[PDB]
């Protein structure tokens, strides 16, 4: 499934 | 919500201005450039976007790439924050799942 980064990119964090 | 073909047209302009900027590894910020990422920045600031949307659009990856190391936090605080808004209006188990996948 969808990974935080696949939606928001590899620096993204929460 | 905001029609897909907005937030395409405006992801490929972001990452069109990433790219430019880049002189290797370095970031170059010009007050030209600096001026057109908030613009596009802030027209995406008012936007509701969906899981589909993050998916389809790339919306998410195109802000995401500001917030590297040569953007001045002027720039990397607004990609941040419309970042931090997209992901709280997802559902919050989708946000769990997200998250938990990650630790």
């Amino acid at each position: 499934g969808s990974t935080l980064e696949d939606l928001f990119g590899p620096l993204f964090y929460v | 919500d905001v029609t897909n073909a907005t937030l395409e047209t405006t992801g490929k302009e972001l990452t069109e201005t990433y790219m430019e900027m880049l002189n290797g590894d370095v970031v170059e910020v010009s007050i030209a450039n600096e001026e057109r990422i908030v613009s596009l920045l802030s027209s995406l600031a008012s936007a509701n976007v969906t899981l589909k949307q993050l998916i389809g659009t790339k919306i998410g990856v195109a802000v995401g790439q500001f917030l590297s190391d040569g953007f001045p936090p002027h720039i990397v605080r607004f990609s941040k924050g419309i970042l931090d808004y997209w992901f709280r209006q997802l559902p919050e188990e989708v946000q769990k799942q997200l998250l938990a996948k990650r630790a």
